[PDB]
């Protein structure tokens, strides 16, 4: 997670490495009501680097990335938004862990 | 978004921050004075000169 925002809006950012067997594009998401994505699949290109983005729940984030065939634990901490109101409704599942 | 820090009152001399949050990249400040000037409240109260 090279940066997250816990916002009703997508300001969670976070970079996959990647190591693909052949390049092209292919799907990606979260079994999990902790993090929501903005983004459905992403195209990788041999071994590199993809971004997603999402808006999260939790204050200690940890969720489970599935992403082409494979998943992987993408875990950090996260900061409060900015503004108190916002115009535009909840993007990401709330859930009742928002602890230490 | 509301910030506070003290700035030392020396002229000519410069003073830095950098304000961020959890999300949010640094934004630098910066404040320089180049002159802090002691105006006080005053009224006349006569003048004098050789008689």
């Amino acid at each position: 997670l090279n940066e997250c925002v816990y916002s009703s809006d997508f300001g969670g950012i976070a970079t996959v490495k990647y190591s693909a067997s052949k390049s092209g594009k292919c799907a990606v998401h979260v079994p999990s009501g902790t993090a929501t994505l903005k983004e459905a699949a992403v195209e990788l290109t041999e071994q590199g680097s993809a971004t997603i983005h999402f808006s999260t729940a939790n204050i200690h984030p940890e969720f489970r990335l599935q992403i082409c065939t494979s998943y992987v634990t993408c875990k950090g901490d996260c900061h409060p938004p900015k503004d108190h109101i916002v115009t535009h409704p909840q993007y990401h599942a709330q859930t009742f862990t928002a602890a230490v | 978004y509301e910030h506070a820090t003290t700035m030392p009152s020396q002229a000519g001399i410069s003073y830095n921050t950098i304000v961020n949050r959890a999300g949010y990249a640094p934004l630098p400040i910066s404040i320089t004075p180049t002159k802090i000037k002691l105006i006080p409240t005053v009224n006349l109260e006569y003048v004098t000169c050789h008689y």
